[PDB]
């Protein structure tokens, strides 16, 4: 089953973006739908063979074949369109859909959801929920970045290094332990705020409650 | 829904629809096909049964059912929609349904009957104008269209499950054709003292209420929740054909829903322009006088029923309607 290999993408609250690559065009439109254009070359110009329009909850996938020359936006759909639902998508389209999934997924991990200003650092919880990335930009220059797997640290000097697991976590210079403690306080706070704000949104259906900035620089 | 029994008048007019020779344009060099509804229905059903897909029902939809039930009404005879109640589990069957329909296309030719090696792709690119495959949670059906021009567009739709195509009362009619396809096995033709029992249906509600709406030229709907974007455009078509709401009170609310829901589905004005230009070229291909009146009805509705907070987008669409009028106002 397709559901057993990736989750359906979610483009809610994501800024529009047109990313060209060698074999594909993927675009997050203003409507929050996600479009993937298949591009083929014919000498003096590049065309678009098929279009994969993905809903904002990526649940409904519309795929069409117009004949078109590449443009600033995806070609408009004609009559010959096929609509599938996530669980009825045939394997022939999976690899491309997983391409869009990996794009959206990466964009979410750099699209802020909650920004929170402390007395020492600017935290940024990203949108790639659950276990969203968490950047701590200390005012003095030190960088910290937390993923579900690795934990990157940068120092004022620009010394750049990374960490795995709890083997190294405890054993470190006590100056650096302070930054992670404050960052985990911030992380717990941001996850609590996300949960409560989401629940209130569930009750109060209207304009989004994210992105959200909290506090200010001294 | 509820059952009704087609009277003799209705069965006769149905017979005329089913035996009317319809021309199919041939995109490209391909000759014009002189087909018939009876013939297509028979051939398609026979070959579907041969390929192992049971066809439970065959029905006649569109404005054709309404023209059968009430002679020369206001709705126009341009539509000829058929529905084949067919189970569609895997994509294999969807592809078989495409092959079967294209094969049965090959069957109508003068001397090209022996040219039984034209391929399904050249036939699609010569005779098919619109193709729609849907296999989602609730919706599950396939649609093949035939050429749309000086005659009439024949649309074949194969429904496994459908989100209950509710619309206005006046186009929710389906006629179960099986009884009449069976009736011809008779050696003599259908006469007044000797007709089959044919059954009409209404896809939501009391059938006799819809029939009344159709005789008295009424505007009605029953579940606005499941209304989507193009409802407003259909509503304006009813207006340009002198149909009135069932009660002037509630239609001010229906209008707002149609207006609001229209903006939800078409926020970008370029898509709006395409949608409108193609609607106009579909429903008023040659009705020159009807086009301007339609555009001005639309403008009236948009102006009166668009909520205040969307005034900005309101002006843009009112302006689009106006610009379309100046063109229908020169040629």
């Amino acid at each position: 089953t397709l559901r057993s290999i990736t989750s359906p993408l979610v483009a809610h609250r994501l800024k529009p973006i047109r990313q060209k690559t060698k074999k594909a065009v993927v675009s997050i439109l203003d409507s929050e739908e996600v479009c993937v254009e298949l591009v083929k070359e014919y000498a003096s110009q590049e065309y678009v063979k098929e279009v994969l329009q993905i809903s904002s909850d990526g649940n409904t996938i519309t795929i069409y074949y117009p004949n078109f020359p590449l443009a600033d936006r995806p070609p408009s759909p004609t009559d010959n369109i096929s609509r599938y639902s996530f669980d009825n998508l045939p394997e022939k389209y999976w690899r491309k859909y997983q391409y869009a999934s990996r794009f959206v997924q990466l964009v979410r991990s750099k699209s802020p959801k909650i920004t929170y200003f402390t007395r020492y650092a600017k935290c940024i919880l990203m949108e790639n929920s659950p276990g969203a990335d968490f950047e701590v930009w200390f005012y003095d220059g030190v960088k910290i970045h937390k993923t579900e797997d690795f934990i990157q640290v940068i120092e004022k000097t620009g010394k750049s290094y990374t960490l795995k697991s709890e083997s190294e976590v405890n054993s470190l210079k006590e100056e650096i332990k302070m930054y992670m403690d404050h960052a985990n306080e911030g992380h717990r706070i941001c996850l609590a705020l996300e949960s409560i704000i989401s629940e209130e949104e569930r009750k109060t259906r209207s304009a989004p409650f994210f992105p959200i900035i909290i506090g200010r620089k001294p | 829904m509820a059952f009704s029994v087609l009277n003799w008048d209705q069965v006769s007019r149905l017979h005329e629809v089913l035996t009317e020779v319809v021309p199919i344009h041939g995109r490209g060099n391909f000759p014009t096909l002189e087909i018939t509804l009876k013939d297509i229905v028979q051939t398609v059903r026979s070959r579907l049964e041969e390929a192992g897909i049971k066809v439970h029902d065959v029905r006649l939809n569109g404005s054709a059912a309404g023209h059968v039930l009430v002679k020369d009404n206001g709705l126009g005879c341009k539509d000829l929609d058929l529905i084949f109640h067919v189970a569609l589990p895997t994509e294999a069957e969807f592809q078989l349904v495409r092959d079967v329909v294209l094969c049965s296309l090959l069957n109508f030719l003068p001397e090209g009957v022996n040219k039984l090696k034209i391929s399904p792709v050249t036939l699609k690119e010569a005779y098919v104008q619109k193709l729609v495959k849907v296999c989602t949670d609730t919706d599950r059906w396939s649609l093949i269209s035939l050429s749309n021009k000086n005659g009439k567009n024949v649309e074949l739709k194969f429904v496994d499950s459908i989100r209950r195509q509710f619309e206005f009362s006046v186009d929710s009619f389906q006629i179960i054709l099986d009884s009449l396809l069976f009736f011809y096995c008779s050696n003599n033709p259908i006469s007044e003292h000797f007709h089959p029992t044919v059954i009409g249906e209404s896809m939501y509600g009391d059938f006799e209420e819809a029939f009344d709406h159709l005789q008295n030229r009424l505007i009605a709907t029953k579940n606005p929740e499941e209304i989507r974007g193009g409802g407003l455009l259909k509503y304006s078509n009813l207006l340009v054909r002198d149909f009135r709401p069932t009660d002037q009170e509630e239609i001010k609310t229906l209008e707002r829903y149609m207006c609001s829901r229209f903006f939800i589905d078409f926020p970008d004005i370029l898509e709006q322009q395409r949608k409108l230009e193609t609607y106009l070229q579909n429903h008023f291909a040659e009705e020159e006088r009807s086009k301007y009146d339609y555009l001005m009805i639309l403008r009236r509705v948009v102006n009166e029923s668009t909520v205040c907070l969307m005034g900005h987008e309101r002006r843009q669409t009112l302006n689009l309607i106006s610009l379309l009028a100046l063109r229908v106002l020169a040629e």
